[PDB]
RNA sequence: GUCUACGGCCAUACCACCCUGAACGCGCCCGAUCUCGUCUGAUCUCGGAAGCUAAGCAGGGUCGGGCCUGGUUAGUACUUGGAUGGGAGACCGCCUGGGAAUACCGGGUGCUGUAGGCU
RNA sequence: CCGUGGAGCAGAAGGGCAAAAGCUCGCUUGAUCUUGAUUUUCAGUACGAAUACAGACCGUGAAAGCGGGGCCUCACGAUC
RNA sequence: GUAAGAAGCCCGGCUCGCUGGCGUGGAGCCGGGGUGGAAUGCGAGUGCCUAGUGGGCCACUUUUGGUAAGCAGAACUGGCGCUGCGGGAUGAACCGAACGCCGGGUUAAGGCGCCCGAUGCCGACGCUCAUCAGACCCCAGAAAAGGUGUUGGUUGAUAUAGACAGCAGGACGGUGGCCAUGGAAGUCGGAAUCCGCUAAGGAGUGUGUAACAACUCACCUGCCGAAUCAACUAGCCCUGAAAAUGGAUGGCGCUGGAGCGUCGGGCCCAUACCCGGCCGUCGCCGGCCUACGCCGCGACGAGUAGGAGGGCCGCUGCGGU
């Protein structure tokens, strides 16, 4: 017959977080993505599923070029994560933004130039169907850990940043880092 | 082949598909003895390509018709040419048959060399089939029976219901 | 203690289990092992090309747009 | 132990046919390559000097750089576990054409042909190539020539 | 008409073929495996219709063997999508009761009702694949006379073979 | 219908013998002072134009030898897959598909890419 | 005079070579420097060997070109 | 091994320090227009961490060493180990077939005298008699050779101008011929080998004599009277064929078969197939009824080492209740 090693769907449908506003914003946004047929909501749906590493926290410094791009005049910006503030940047615009826990930092730069924020439930309140929206995520590959993978950091085209216990000099450099001693690469 | 139950004549005409070197195929026939058209046409392509050049590819069946016995009610005697294989080496054969149709010959054909050389009839090719008259009958056993008046009674003739009375107080006659 | 030496046996299997799909074809594959003077050529032509693009690319397509 | 080497067991393969010895013809040379273009690789025992490995000996590639005498082929080497592609530099004396790119090429050619002309006809071409159908239904003719009959010829030794 | 003037008349090969799996599932090359999974037929059992061209007939002549096909007739056609009929407009398998489960996912080319599926299936044209592959492999149950020498082919005297016109008397037992 | 110079295919165009070659051209051929090199102007180099198709060369012929192609060998030797097929084995037959070569016979034997001189 | 390789190419064999890769003659060290990529056992790691380039200086022939060792397949070695 | 398209083709224009007679060639970029391109089947791509393993064996086929091995060593595929179930009496690898719990029907391989379910069919054709019958891949026994025991076939030769068998008669002369010698007078030897009357007799097929004699045969004929002789070939059976506790078609037994070969119609049952119920997983989901709950449809459930999830399974103690 046919083999059953990839017959069941590896992927959650359910938050191993216990924390209840999650909860009750699932409990809402599945309602939502289920009646309104909007992939809109589905997609917003399945990011709140993801854990804390599939949801990177999104730069203010960022978020500012990904509003700049024509288009983008009147439309909401929405990150389903933390919004963190850079210290980067000196002005901002507008920046009519919905996202989940404002960093404070960025709450008042935020507030101060005028433009005013909302959390999910308002998001949803506002627009159902997720029309004049923005979806933006912040940089998931730029986390460290993606730094020290690859294929081995022994092949001769590794740039893969091997695990040594401290950096500098006489760790990690005589035997296969130089044509001196031994091979390079 | 499995010659099972009771054998069918089949004429099967065929000839090569109509190439540009040359049309019109001489479109040969054949006189097969088979259960179904199926082995029929089988056994065709097998002798048609241990004959000549054909294939079953290259090559078509333009028609396969049953063969009916021009008289099903006359008694009559065959003489069967036989190609067949040994354990040794294979050997050719005449024998001789009386039945109704020639169908039937061949079934008695099949069975006596089944039953007399232990020879499959994977390894039997029947050559040709042709009604002789009386006096070309060279086998005794089939020539014992072309005389007027024959008379013999049936001594011995088994009882065949062993189990029908099977606890009784009878003795079978047997006469 | 004489053992097996080699065999290649039951292998095909594990391979065919995973797979033995050929490799990611993409396009703008690599340009490594390339004619050096090749490819500084190429990054000349591709550094000098905004030069004179922006103005007769630019004016052709006017042309062609009031053509067409 | 079994003796791996760079042209280990090529006696036949590597060797030029018979009757064919002697120097190259010229209009192995005279080809052009360019990039991109797919080419079979064909090891050959008159010269010795970018003569490729015995492993991609009869394989097709294509080509990703060009060369003074040599050309580099991104070969597509099945190893034990999976296929990698491997750049090979190889010399033009062992590298020809392949016809199935031209002959792709020319169907690809025959049918744009085809249907920029029938477009204005309005009529629906079948371009579309397709398995070879069953032969329909056909009249032979016997004309008055009876079938030949065939009988199995008796045993001889 | 032809037969008046002496002269044969082939008809057309048929161009639809009914397979059916008949040997079981462990001990099998791959090479064949593949074949059965690509024909649709994963259990012993089962059948499917298959469009005949020059890449089916080697596809079929691979899995001999494993398979038994024939040309299938209209009336066993009929049979096969009445009782066994079972289409999946999605990623199950709903049985064909009302014309709707079919015009709601074929209707798109014309097939709305289960006569227009009849219809194109023993009529191939253009649109004979979506309506092949929108059927489940009709899952088939076991024959009633019982089948002769199962691991032989059907010329040898088995049944595991090219059954042309007697696959419709094993279909008749079969479904 | 042909040749010369440069070439592609590299014996259908190579080998041995025998016949023909008008007008160009190829060459044979006549001579070492300069350029050049050997024992030798034989060979390679600067001077030709007294004779020749004797030779090379180009065509034609051999019931020619080779080469290519096509029949025969032959659905034959082999071979993919199958059987609770035979035989004690060696091996063989059958079903489904593909299908070789030597003997023997018959047919051919140069086609063309660029520049040029003739009838 | 015949002579298609029946000799020779340093050495065990295989492949390859004829105005040649064989013998002779004349100049010569490209058997010298440098950074990469690639092939071969491969885990596609290293060593060894080898391929095609590129950047300077030279050899050779008139020149196109060839040469960064031996016509090719072996003739060789991490840390400290 | 490659290709069977939109990552492709046609068109125009720019860049080059690459190459260069040439606006030449080749790469890169830009701009507008035109997807239906062999069949079949399927949802794909990718990242991280990672246990166990690192002694294998068997089979069809191809093969190396060996005389051979249930020996050692290889290639593809399958199987056991990782695997139950129906047949092979028995069983690791054979034949079918793969495994949740059940009811009905059918079947694969195999079988239908009794153990043991089903031939208790008024089954068909033919072979076979053993004082050692025979009875189903692996599998558990056998060869060369032989049979005037039967049953088929082939090549041949004779016979009303009366054969083959049987009974009876003849079986002579040249010539006790040429080489030998103690004896060879057809009969121990070498080479030869004819002739005449006949109806036929062979320089003679064998027995015998130290040799001669004698019997007998090839050959002809008399009586009877119509088929017969010889050599090969292959099916069963038989000889060939001898091992040690009493004993193995599984046993009883079986001979107009319960044996061998070719088959027909029925019948017997697997965890296999079809229909239906129930349990679980997965996928698709449905509803504003513990949302961590409640439903619906479809397809699948075996498994050592190992990896995960659930437990309203269980033991002890602590904070709340
Ligand atoms: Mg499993
Ligand atoms: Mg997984
Ligand atoms: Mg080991
Ligand atoms: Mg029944
Ligand atoms: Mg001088
Ligand atoms: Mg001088
Ligand atoms: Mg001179
Ligand atoms: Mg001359
Ligand atoms: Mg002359
Ligand atoms: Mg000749
Ligand atoms: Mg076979
Ligand atoms: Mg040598
Ligand atoms: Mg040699
Ligand atoms: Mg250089
Ligand atoms: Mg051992
Ligand atoms: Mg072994
Ligand atoms: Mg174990
Ligand atoms: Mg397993
Ligand atoms: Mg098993
Ligand atoms: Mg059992
Ligand atoms: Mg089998
Ligand atoms: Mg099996
Ligand atoms: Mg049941
Ligand atoms: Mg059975
Ligand atoms: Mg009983
Ligand atoms: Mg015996
Ligand atoms: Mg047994
Ligand atoms: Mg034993
Ligand atoms: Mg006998
Ligand atoms: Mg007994
Ligand atoms: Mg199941
Ligand atoms: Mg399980
Ligand atoms: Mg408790």
């Amino acid at each position: 017959d046919i083999r059953h090693n990839k017959d069941r769907k590896v992927r959650r449908k359910e938050p191993k977080s216990q924390d209840i506003y999650l909860r009750l914003l699932v409990k809402l946004y599945r309602f939502l993505a289920r009646r309104t047929n909007s992939t809109f909501n589905q997609v917003v749906l399945k990011r709140l599923f993801m854990s804390r590493t599939n949801r990177p926290p999104l730069s203010l410094s960022r978020m500012i070029r990904k509003m700049k791009l024509p288009g983008r005049e009147n439309k909401t910006a929405v990150v389903v994560g933390t919004v963190t503030d850079d210290v980067r940047i000196l002005e901002v615009p507008k920046l009519k933004v919905c996202a989940l826990r404002v960093s404070s930092r960025a709450r008042s730069r935020i507030l101060k130039a005028g433009g005013k924020i909302l959390t999910f439930d308002q998001l949803a309140l506002e627009s159902p169907k997720g029309r004049g929206t923005v979806l933006l995520s912040g940089p998931r590959k730029g986390r460290e850990v993606y730094r020290h993978f690859g294929k081995a950091p022994g092949t001769p085209h590794s740039h893969t940043k091997p695990y040594v216990r401290s950096k500098g000099r006489k760790f990690e450099r005589a035997r296969g880092r130089r044509a001196s001693r031994g091979y390079k690469n | 082949m499995k010659a099972s139950g009771t054998l069918r004549e089949y004429k099967v005409v065929g000839r090569c598909l109509p190439t540009p070197k040359c049309h019109t195929p001489p479109l040969y026939r054949m006189r097969i003895f088979a259960p179904n058209h199926v082995v029929a046409k089988s056994r065709f392509w097998y002798f048609v390509s241990q004959l000549k050049k054909m294939k079953k590819s290259s090559g078509e069946i333009v028609y396969c018709g049953q063969v009916f016995e021009k008289s099903p009610l006359r008694v009559k005697n065959f003489g069967i040419w036989l190609r067949y294989d040994s354990r040794s080496g294979t050997h050719n054969m005449y024998r001789e048959y009386r039945d109704l149709t020639t169908a039937g010959a061949v079934t008695q054909c099949y069975r006596d060399m089944g039953a007399r050389h232990r020879a499959r009839a994977h390894s039997i090719q029947i050559m040709k089939v042709e009604e002789i008259a009386a006096g070309k009958c060279r086998r005794p056993a089939v020539k014992q029976f072309h005389d007027s008046k024959i008379k013999f009674p049936l001594p011995h003739r088994v009882l065949r219901r062993q189990h029908k009375p099977r606890f009784t107080t009878k003795r079978p006659n047997t006469f | 203690a004489k053992s097996k030496n080699h065999t290649t046996h039951n292998q095909s299997r594990k391979w065919h289990r995973n797979g033995i799909k050929k490799p990611r074809s993409q396009r703008y594959e690599s340009l490594k092992g390339v004619d050096p003077k090749f490819l500084r050529n190429m990054r000349f032509a591709k550094k000098h090309n905004k030069k004179g693009l922006k103005k007769m690319q630019a004016n052709n397509a006017k042309a062609v747009s009031a053509r067409a | 132990t079994n003796t791996k080497g760079k042209r280990r067991g090529t006696r036949y393969m590597f060797s030029r046919p018979f009757r064919k010895h002697g120097v190259v013809p010229l209009a192995t040379y005279m080809r052009i390559y360019k990039k991109g273009d797919i080419v079979d690789i064909k090891g050959m025992g008159t010269v010795q000097k970018g003569m490729p490995h015995k492993c991609y000996h009869g394989k097709t590639g294509r080509v990703y750089n060009v060369t003074q005498h040599a050309v580099g082929i991104i070969v597509n080497k099945q190893v034990k576990g999976k296929i990698l592609a491997k750049r090979i530099n190889v010399r033009i004396e062992h590298i020809k054409h392949s016809k199935s790119r031209d002959s792709f090429l020319k169907r690809v050619k025959e049918n744009d042909q085809k249907k920029k002309e029938a477009k204005e006809k309005g009529t629906w071409v079948q371009l579309k190539r397709h398995a070879a159908p069953p032969r329909e239904a056909h009249f032979v003719r016997t004309n008055g020539k009876e079938p030949e009959l065939l009988e199995p010829i008796p045993y001889e030794f | 008409m032809a037969r008046k003037a002496g002269n044969f008349y082939v008809p057309a090969e048929p161009k639809l073929a009914f397979v059916i799996r008949i040997r079981g599932i462990n001990g099998v090359s791959p090479k064949v495996r593949k074949v059965l999974q690509l024909l649709r037929l994963r259990q012993i059992f089962n059948g499917t219709f298959v469009k005949l061209n020059k890449a089916s007939i080697n596809m079929l002549r691979i899995v001999e063997p494993y398979i038994a096909w024939g040309y299938p007739n209209l009336k066993s056609v009929n049979e096969l999508i009445y009782k066994r009929g079972y289409g999946k407009i999605n990623k199950k398998r709903i049985a064909l009761t009302d014309n709707s489960l079919i015009a709601r996912s074929l209707g798109k080319f014309g097939i709305i009702c289960m006569e227009d599926l009849i219809h194109e299936i023993y009529t191939v044209g253009k649109r004979f694949k979506e309506a092949n592959n929108f059927l489940w492999p009709f899952k088939l149950s076991s024959p009633r006379g019982g089948m002769k020498k199962k691991t032989t082919h059907f010329v040898e005297g088995g049944d595991a073979g090219n059954r042309e016109d007697q696959i419709n008397r094993l279909i008749r037992r079969m479904n």
